[PDB]
């Protein structure tokens, strides 16, 4: 009775106060109000709805505040998201006493405004969040820190698109393994152990396969050096996401290493060759003609281009093209980087490279050893869309395989049930669309996998 | 006119079977080129989805060719064992 | 039915990858929903055989199904499954070991019986013993940690054995093993029986006499964090050890700072604060690299001191703690941010529920602004945001503090606002700080800065970002009252600012599908301008006022419009509203029908004030309509 006279009659008056207590940080007031409203029956749904609305509004405001910066900066956005998530979690635990019905509200709210936000609208795709997460993870892994990994793992559960994130993480791990610049093995082991619980088993098996492949490369290299300033990695194309290297002619000084090792391979393995890759290769050269000795690192194409400067002063781009065998786009991309490096006009950036057009005696730097290998200006975007297309193709193939295996078991299945089985079987990975699932049935049908039953359409049967 | 020397070098290479990489065992056409099923007709909507499928045995096989071969016999004809998909 | 399970089992060894992924899925679905002993044994055997396969998808599906399988089964099946999983875990195959570990973890998670846990713990105790292999040791440690995290009530008579088996792992050459065993010990400390904690503490105390090994300190910190109420009785034997070890030359004070902070946060009762306060003060000062994170830890250690303890506020004020905190404001960003956070926490703790803390704080105020003056010239947005937050907090805790510093602080605010590289967050923080300063300061110390504060505010008003526009509108509304306060006399020719301030405001009056907050802020600013500077406006006063009528129809800006009308009606200045009275009063009468307490009160007050101020211009027509809504009120 008392609860009906001191709380019930004024519930509306309390409601307007709730928002007033959310704008300003007052944990004691929220706790007292929750304790008061707990005694009342069916009087908590409105509070949960208001809390969810406030959480969504605050998240949208935070994401919009850092607009036009989160697209290429996966650090600040992730930091803000984690800070907001932890703040809300602490507020719920302390004020609401970690109520069962309130933790779900925050979970659904996060799952709602993480996928869709200003970044998603600007990028015109919901896969930007996993991309930023993968980039941030790679940044942390590449050169006390376990707290961030746990935060990323717990917040990652709200991400619906997991295949894109897994593919990006695999690509980053492969890139880091190819170019040895990792921080420590303990961090990698901890990350693998943490991902074992979240990700499935195929991903872990592939990562272990890559690890053993690189180990075999390392011990083969050490055995080769023992048998005899030259290290080459031998990896498997099937278990590593790398494409075939384009046409390229080896220089003179590097020819010897290409021959002897090949012979060493002939006596070790038969029926298999090696596909040398140069886009990922690197080297180092030393010069002394300057006022001081310089020890600089570069890529294979860069050393090949420079190594043409013996017995010459200046060149034409075409002789370069016909002597180095490099495509015009890559040749121009390398040449503009070299010009920016002040190693080879009014202005170097954004100046046309005209096939008709030497090294300048300069490049005065305080550091004895200087690294010039840097990512290209546009290769990042090209890699982005090509990886996105590959992921889309893999998703389509996986959907086709799932449909085929579902229909194999059932001799004759309805069209409606078939789309529920496909959605529920792959829901853990992604949420395929219905316009997208339709095409695949047609392609399967076009390839004689299935037959719409003769009596009526929208019933499919499996015919061998 | 300058002296440019090299001290060390790092390279990356990939190993694969020659007999399968140079030409697919099922289809005698070039792997990069369209398959026989895709070459017979070009207006079909399935002509842009034929790609190279790899496996544990590091063998290259066309997607359509391997899919059709898996109907009757599931063991790979080269190593005589269970074929598995790794990438495309 | 029996035939269903029989055919499922027959099709499970099908030799087709897709016929062994459908049968397993069907079995999982059937087991999930709410089976003879022979069928149970057969399905368990088939699942165990299939757990090791040449495909990852089927292996993962079987591992997932292992969870629900134990949910409905007798005890012997679980015992044999655990036994076979443990035996397989000892195999040299990495894949099989990982599969067994994942299955055991899933089984442990599925569980909330006792015999199974005892056997598992015994197997882990036997396996964790010193062995050449490390992978099995790490897997066993992970399984034990997961079990302790999940279950910590049973196995009372097994804690000594676990502690004895885990102790040798502390001196393992691998730092990962040391961290894992420290975490496992911390988790197990919660489960424990009570007699073991004393033995562990004594062993750690006697082992503290060691060479340069930070594992013992890390374990001590972990156990203190996991349980502080059970270690408060042994601080006299731990504090001296760390105090003496702090004199070492190697950079290892980080652990001492971390454990001191943990003790301060968790264990409130103690009287050793001054003993370590001087040590922390001297540690934060020295600098000579790996010397920045030690400074960061030293700075963060004072956070607990300034937050938890409150009765010791005056001794903090009299000591050199705030002096050093303010002095160390020209260092790298990582430590500067933590110093700012610590002093913000101190200021927050200053506010309570010979000389009072407020009086002492004011005496040091002149030493803060100067220290922040140079910070206003830094190009880092983080430093500017921290300075703005500090100024806002200082103004909020006690007004009237920054009275003789406006001339030296306004230029910094203008420079920060005019900077193009400033982000939206920095501009928002600067505007909020300016608004707080204006709302908590005398108007008499802002007249000279009007010429330097009106142009930037007007410029900020024209911003595509809506929050910045709202902040600029709020600043303009505050400045309208500050420049011409009607409560006290003033003498300042503000006429030159009448046009631009209006121009930036009237332009925002026309919403045209804009954010609701922007509309409300614009309406409030227009109402305040009309109420205050109503006489200055010429022929643009009536027409714009008509727009208010358009705001009385939509419910989005009804309360704001009513409040603005009420505020305008009550003011010393005489504002002509008659043209909107005959058409305005009836509309208000329509707000008394809908059930809205706040709206009803607002409209009643507006009508009352309008009638009181404007009684000569009235008509019985609208009066009759207004009177019709009284009987039901
Ligand atoms: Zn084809
Ligand atoms: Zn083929
Ligand atoms: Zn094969």
């Amino acid at each position: 009775k008392c609860e009906q006279v001191l709380i019930e009659k004024h519930l509306e008056i309390f409601h307007t106060e709730f928002q007033n207590l959310l704008d300003a940080d007052k944990n004691e007031d929220l706790g007292r109000m929750y304790n008061l409203v707990s005694r009342i029956q069916d009087g908590l749904g409105e509070l949960k709805k208001l809390l969810e609305t406030h959480i969504h509004n605050q998240g949208l405001a935070a994401i919009e505040k850092c607009g036009e910066a989160a697209l290429n900066d996966p650090k600040m956005y992730v930091q803000t998201v984690l800070d907001v998530h932890k703040k809300y979690n602490a507020l719920v635990m302390s004020a609401f006493n970690n109520d069962a019905g309130f933790v779900a509200a925050l979970d659904k709210a996060c799952g709602r405004f993480i996928n869709n936000n200003a970044v998603t609208k600007m990028a015109q795709s919901s896969s930007k969040s996993p991309e930023l997460l993968a980039r941030y993870c790679d940044s942390l892994l590449k050169k006390e820190l376990e707290d961030t990994l746990n935060q990323v793992m717990v917040v990652f559960k709200y991400i619906e698109d997991k295949d894109v994130f897994q593919k990006f993480y695999a690509k980053m791990l492969a890139k880091r393994l190819v170019h040895q610049n990792s921080a420590s093995d303990d961090a990698e082991a901890s990350m693998i152990s943490k991902l074992k619980q979240a990700c499935g088993f195929e991903y872990t098996s592939k990562l272990q396969r890559m690890f053993q492949d690189i180990g075999v490369s390392k011990d083969l290299n050490e055995q080769f050096k023992k048998h005899l300033d030259f290290s080459i990695q031998v990896l498997s194309s099937g278990s590593w996401p790398f494409q075939q290297s384009c046409t390229f002619a080896l220089p003179s000084e590097l020819e010897r290493s290409y021959q002897r090792f090949t012979a060493f391979y002939a006596s070790r393995h038969s029926g298999r060759k090696l596909t040398w890759l140069y886009q990922l290769s690197k080297g180092e050269l030393v010069t002394n003609c300057f006022k001081n000795r310089y020890t600089l690192q570069a890529s294979t194409f860069q050393m090949a281009i420079l190594l043409q400067y013996n017995t010459e002063d200046a060149y034409t781009v075409q002789q370069l093209t016909d002597s180095t065998q490099i495509k015009m786009d890559i040749l121009a991309q390398v040449l503009q980087i070299l010009l920016k490096s002040k190693l080879l006009n009014a202005n170097v950036d954004e100046v046309e490279l005209k096939p008709d057009t030497k090294l300048y005696l300069g490049y005065k730097n305080k550091k004895l050893r200087v690294n010039i290998n840097v990512p290209m200006k546009t290769e990042q975007k090209q890699e982005q869309e090509t990886t996105h297309k590959n992921i889309e193709e893999d998703r389509k193939l996986l959907i086709q395989a799932a449909i085929v295996r579902i229909m194999k078991m059932r001799k004759v299945l309805k069209h409606q049930q078939l789309l529920g089985e496909v959605l529920t079987q792959l829901s853990s990975r992604f949420k395929p669309r219905v316009p997208v699932i339709k095409k695949c049935i047609d392609i399967l049908i076009e390839k004689e996998y299935l037959e719409r039953v003769d009596g009526e359409k929208d019933t499919y049967s499996y015919l061998a | 006119k300058k002296r440019f020397e090299v001290k060390k070098w790092n390279a990356v290479a990939l190993w694969a079977w020659d007999i399968v990489v140079d030409n697919c065992a099922i289809c005698r056409n070039h792997i990069m080129d369209l398959c026989i099923e895709c070459q017979a007709n070009q207006a079909s909507a399935t002509s842009e989805e034929c790609t190279v499928a790899w496996g544990v045995c590091n063998h290259a096989f066309h997607f359509h060719c391997i899919s059709r071969w898996l109907k009757t016999r599931q063991v790979c004809p080269l190593d005589n064992r269970e074929w598995e998909f790794q990438k495309y | 039915a029996s035939y269903h399970i029989s055919n499922l089992l027959e099709k499970m060894t099908s030799s087709d990858k897709d016929f062994r992924f459908m049968a397993t899925n069907d079995l999982m679905t059937e087991l999930q929903k709410d089976l003879d002993d022979d069928s149970e044994r057969k399905v368990v055997k088939m699942i165990l055989k299939l757990l090791e396969d040449k495909n990852g998808e089927v292996q993962n599906l079987a591992v997932k199904c292992l969870g629900p399988l134990v949910s409905k089964v007798k005890e012997y099946q679980v015992e044999t499954i655990v036994d076979t999983l443990c035996t397989n875990m000892l195999s040299d195959k990495e894949q099989l070991r990982d599969i067994s570990s994942i299955g055991l973890k899933t089984v442990i998670g599925e569980l909330p019986a006792a015999n199974v846990c005892k056997k598992i713990t015994g197997r882990l105790t036997s396996a964790i013993a010193k062995q050449e292999d490390v992978s099995v040791q790490l897997e066993a440690l992970d399984i034990m940690a997961d079990m302790l995290s999940r279950q910590g009530g049973l196995l009372v008579n097994f804690h000594p054995s676990i502690l004895t088996c885990l102790l040798p792992q502390l001196t393992s050459p691998r730092l990962a093993v040391r961290k894992r065993t420290i975490i496992a010990l911390g988790h197990l400390v919660m489960s424990c029986f009570v007699d073991l904690i004393e033995h562990l503490l004594s062993e750690l105390s006697k082992n503290d006499s060691m060479s340069t090994t930070r594992t013992y300190i890390q374990c001590i910190a972990a156990i203190s964090r996991q349980a502080g109420h059970r270690i408060g009785e042994y601080l006299e034997k731990i504090i001296p050890l760390v105090v003496k070890f702090c004199n070492v030359d190697d950079d290892e004070l980080r652990e001492y700072c971390i454990q001191a902070f943990e003790s301060f946060v968790r264990r409130c009762p103690k009287e050793v604060y001054p003993h370590v306060s001087t040590i922390i003060n001297i540690c934060l000062k020295y600098l000579t690299d790996m010397s920045w994170k030690v400074r960061r830890a030293a700075a963060k250690c004072l956070d607990a001191v300034v937050s938890t303890r409150h009765e010791m506020l005056p001794e903090f004020y009299k000591t050199v703690s705030p002096a050093l905190i303010s002095r160390f404001k020209e260092r790298e960003e990582n430590v500067k941010a933590d110093v700012f956070h610590a002093y913000l926490s101190l200021l927050k703790q200053t506010r309570p529920v010979g000389e009072t803390p407020l009086t002492m704080l004011q005496s040091q105020v002149p030493n803060i602004v100067k220290a922040l003056h140079k910070q206003m010239k830094e190009k880092s947005v983080k430093t500017r945001q921290c300075c703005f937050n500090m100024l806002t907090e200082l103004v909020n805790v006690l007004p009237g503090a920054l009275t003789q510093h406006i001339p030296v602080l306004v230029p910094g605010i203008i420079f920060s606002l005019n900077d193009k590289s400033s982000s939206s967050n920095l501009k928002i923080d600067a505007l909020s700080c300016l608004y707080v300063i204006l709302c908590n300061h005398s108007p008499q110390v802002f007249h000279p800065h009007v010429q330097a504060l009106v142009p930037p505010v007007v410029a900020c008003v024209g911003d595509p970002f809506y929050k910045i526009t709202s902040e600029a509108l709020l600043v303009t509304q505050q400045l309208v009252k500050v420049i011409r306060p009607l409560d006290q006399p003033s003498s300042f020719d503000a006429t030159p600012y009448i046009k631009d301030l209006f121009t930036c405001t009237i332009k925002r009056l026309k919403a045209a599908d804009i954010d609701q907050e922007v509309k409300e802020r614009a309406i409030s600013c227009m109402g305040q301008i009309i109420c205050n500077l109503g006489d200055n406006l010429g022929s643009d006063l009536p027409n714009t006022l008509q727009i208010f009528l358009e705001r009385l129809k939509n419910e989005i800006t009804r309360l704001t419009t009513v409040k603005a009308l009420t505020l305008i009606a009550g003011s010393p200045l005489k504002i002509d509203l008659r043209p909107v009275l005959g058409e305005g009063v009836p509309i208000l009468a329509s707000f008394l029908r809908k059930n809205q307490r706040a709206l009803k009160l607002g409209t009643l007050s507006a009508l009352d004030i309008l009638i009181k101020n404007y009684s000569d211009s009235l008509t019985a027509a609208m009066i009759d309509a207004v009177l019709d809504e009284l009987p039901p009120l």
